[PDB]
RNA sequence: GCGGGGUGGAGCAGCCUGGUAGCUCGUCGGGCUCAUAACCCGAAGGUCGUCGGUUCAAAUCCGGCCCCCGCAACCA
RNA sequence: UUUCCGGUGGCCAUAGUGGAAGGGAAACACCCGGUCCCAUUCCGAACCCGGUCGUUAAGCCUUCCAACGCUGAUGGUACUGCACGAGGGAUCGUGUGGGAGAGUAAGACGCUGCCGGAAU
RNA sequence: GUCGCCUCCUAAAGGGUAACGGAGGCGCCCAAAGGUUCCCUCAGCCUGGUUGGUAAUCAGGUGGUGAGUGUAAGUGCACAAGGGGGCUUGACUGUGAGACUGACAGGUCGAGCAGGGACGAAAGUCGGGACUAGUGAUCUGACGGUGGCUUGUGGAUGCGCC
């Protein structure tokens, strides 16, 4: 008959933004899982080995632009 | 077989502290590294075991 | 030693005055002058051995007076049979006093003793006041020996001048003194070989 | 310049065996060089030549017959 | 028969056949033309039949433009076989036609014989189409 | 469908892998003979079915295609 | 206080690209040297050092030019959540909310903060 | 024919989503292709030039990403994560606030701290590699270290821990 040379696929990795704008986060809380820097680390946000953006401090998450880059900041809580 | 697992032991307290991989063809001889020896409690020269 | 070269002195006085008078530059620092001299040689038959590169290094070192930059192959090519990173050419950049005295030596001594020398074409400018030409043979530089050269090699000589336009570059290099300006012979062979190869059909 | 990588490039006069002598700090370890011919002593532009050609095909005819 | 020299992917999903014509709803090259009033798939065989009809009727004069191109491949399941075992091999090449799309254009021909040639062509197409002009 | 094969004029090597295409016969030129066959001495001869890709580089690696084979195409 | 200019940010083309004209008081710059720290996978070109003569030619600065590019409504259309409807069928329509892309008028030869400079 | 892992599409603008659906990869590699610090900008095109040709090396002009990235693809990267030089071993030991993601086993990220280092004038960065595949639970056995235990005691032997 016939057969397919396809049928392989990788497991779902579950990327994407995990905390949206204004959401209160704790220090170290993961903000976005991603491959490559679609979002760059902004103020109060660190970037991990697999390009995960996480919170360096408590506060509220905001998405903005720092110079020419899309960045994610954590504004310290009032 | 071409990139075997080599074990680095400290040349002071002969303790197999670390394990890593070399190329055997790109690095035929035993490798020398300065790693942290927990027993010697400092950075000591580490050599691949024979 | 400390002495401003003959060619540099001639350039400054005579050539700067002549250019200021017969181009009418409205600013004093617009008179063109030699910026640098580049001595290249592609020794591409070095993909099979290293002795040819050593000989080329010795020859260019003796000719110029400084160690050459040896360029490694940017990309490998099978039909030229060169791998990646092999040394296939060497070049020297001369500026200032070394530039001036090498140019003086070359013009006064070397190309005069080219076999059946007929001068240099005036139509070998890049189009921006810089003039590059080629020597097919090397030992004609009498600053080197004669009976120990490994093999005959050639080279490319490039004069880069701060000249905006081709006509003023030609004027500068004439005033410095270069065999050329004749007529056909130069431009003649030029047009010829030009048209000839200039076609292309890699497809 | 970097020390120890460049050749000897001391002074060097030049006798062109033709009434022309200059001084350039070339690489001639010995010193002055000896020119078989200068540029001002050479037949190229000092005008000492003028070959052009010999295109008188008819001129040959009356040379050997006229 | 119009067949593309190559395509990026030979096995593709069926083209969307919803909506009106995305673009090319107006005459761009010729004086008269065929405008499809209904959507559908237009195979290269149908395109060739219509083009042959128009050219043959207009004889030597005038010029014809084929605005659409059958660059979408359609696979066919192997005959007499149960469902499965992967997608088939491309068998047809179609163009995605939507209402209002100008399919063919004609120029350099008087209006009456142009109309007759367009009628001959339209009777070969699988969807309804009409003769259009630049208002004369 | 599975697997193999396509290289001078013919029949066959070169395919783990890239870089140097070989043997036998035949073709062609010269000897030997009265002449032919045989034999002796020299030479040419295939850019590798085709399209495309990989790669610095393809007979060799990969895919499509064409041709030739073999096998399978079953249970009621 | 103002004007002009040099640095250093912010917005990241409404700022760019290209063309034209003009300017240097401080300043910037090219420029002039290489002795000295230092430097070139060769080269005092660059980096670095020493000068500020020369020069506004260029960088830089000012004015001008919608020319390429950029920005860009309103209205309409596509699509669409919900609720229905019509065709033999591809598919299509309406109600009620949302509503582009393109295109059109147009905008635009940048805006703004701090520090320093020379003058007022 | 397929069975685990990775990338894309299908997948309907979070995540997830099946088929013997559509495309490809993986079972490595690198002592630098890791760390750090400083420096650099490509491909293409045009012109001129010994050998030299479309294309080697050289010069000028142009050119912002179309080159490049050890390896698929995507997301990234010209601020370079791309190219080069110097010095190095953090391809660390003891840790992990706080999160991500799975029915679970599990998979992933991680600030801060101490020890002891590398680099940098410093600020600082470094718990392998631009990112995501390059992998196998438990059992049983093995080697190295440690010396917790050892059936009367001391050894031995065996075991435990790492
Ligand atoms: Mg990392
Ligand atoms: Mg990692
Ligand atoms: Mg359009
Ligand atoms: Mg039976
Ligand atoms: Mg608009
Ligand atoms: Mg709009
Ligand atoms: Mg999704
Ligand atoms: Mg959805
Ligand atoms: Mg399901
Ligand atoms: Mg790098
Ligand atoms: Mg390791
Ligand atoms: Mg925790
Ligand atoms: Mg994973
Ligand atoms: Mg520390
Ligand atoms: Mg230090
Ligand atoms: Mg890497
Ligand atoms: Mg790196
Ligand atoms: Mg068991
Ligand atoms: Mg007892
Ligand atoms: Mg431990
Ligand atoms: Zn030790
Ligand atoms: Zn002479």
């Amino acid at each position: 008959a016939s057969s397919s040379r396809n049928g392989r696929d990788s497991n779902a990795q579950r990327l994407g933004v995990k905390r949206f704008g204004g959401q209160l986060v704790n220090a170290g809380e993961i903000i976005v899982r991603q491959r490559g820097t679609h979002f760059h680390p902004g103020d109060g946000v660190g970037r991990g080995g697999d390009d995960t953006l996480f919170a360096l401090r408590d506060g509220n998450v905001e998405f903005g632009t720092r110079r020419g880059r899309r960045v994610v900041n954590v504004t310290p809580v009032e | 077989d071409v990139r075997p697992k080599i074990t680095l032991a400290c040349t002071e307290c002969k303790e197999r502290n670390y394990i890593t991989k070399k190329n055997r063809r790109n690095n035929p001889d035993r490798m020398e590294m300065a790693k942290f020896c927990p027993r010697c409690r400092k950075h000591t020269a580490h050599r691949e075991t024979r | 030693a400390h002495e401003m070269p003959r060619l540099k002195k001639q350039y400054r006085e005579q050539i700067r005055a002549a250019m200021q008078e017969e181009f009418g530059y409205r600013n004093p620092m617009l008179i063109p002058g030699l910026e640098k001299i580049v001595v290249n040689m592609g020794v591409g038959d070095a993909a099979h051995d290293s002795k040819v590169m050593d000989g080329a290094i010795r020859d260019i070192t003796a000719i110029t007076g400084q160690k050459p930059q040896v360029t490694k192959a940017r990309k490998s090519i099978a039909q030229f049979k060169l791998r990646e990173g092999q040394p296939i050419g060497c070049h020297v950049t001369l500026r200032g006093d070394r530039m001036w005295e090498f140019a003086d030596r070359l013009l006064t001594l070397a190309l005069p003793r080219i076999r059946d020398f007929r001068g240099l074409n005036s139509n070998q400018f890049d189009g921006k006041g810089n003039y590059t030409f080629g020597l097919s043979e090397q030992v004609m530089f009498l600053e080197i020996d004669q009976d120990k050269i490994d093999r005959i090699r050639g080279m490319d000589i490039t004069f880069v001048t701060t000249a905006q336009t081709n006509e003023e570059g030609k004027a500068l290099l004439k005033h410095l003194g270069f065999p050329f300006k004749a007529k056909d012979d130069p431009k003649k062979a030029k047009t010829k070989r030009g048209p000839a190869y200039y076609a292309k059909k890699k497809k | 310049m970097k020390q120890g990588i460049h050749p000897d490039y001391r002074e060097t006069t030049v006798v062109c065996t033709c009434g022309n002598t200059f001084t350039t700090r070339s690489t001639s370890q010995s010193g002055t060089l000896n020119a078989d011919v200068c540029s001002k002593c050479h037949p190229f532009y000092t005008g000492k030549q003028k070959i052009l050609d010999a295109g008188g095909r008819v001129a040959r005819f009356e040379r050997r017959y006229g | 028969m119009l067949i593309p020299r190559r395509v990026k992917y030979r096995k593709q999903h069926h083209p969307k056949r919803t909506g009106a014509a995305k673009g090319g709803t107006q005459l761009a090259f010729g004086d008269y033309g065929i405008q499809a009033t209904e959507g559908g798939y237009l195979t290269n065989r149908q395109i060739e039949a219509a083009r042959i009809a128009m050219t043959r009727y207009i004889k030597r004069g005038g010029k014809v433009w084929i605005n659409v191109y059958p660059d979408r491949p359609m696979t066919k399941h192997p005959a007499e076989s149960r469902m499965g075992s992967g997608k088939g091999t491309p068998e047809w090449w179609i163009a995605n036609i939507k209402p209002g799309r100008v399919l063919f254009e004609l120029s350099g021909v008087p209006e009456d014989v142009a109309r007759e040639a367009m009628r001959l062509a339209i009777h070969k197409l699988p969807m309804k189409a009409r003769f259009i002009s630049r208002e004369g």
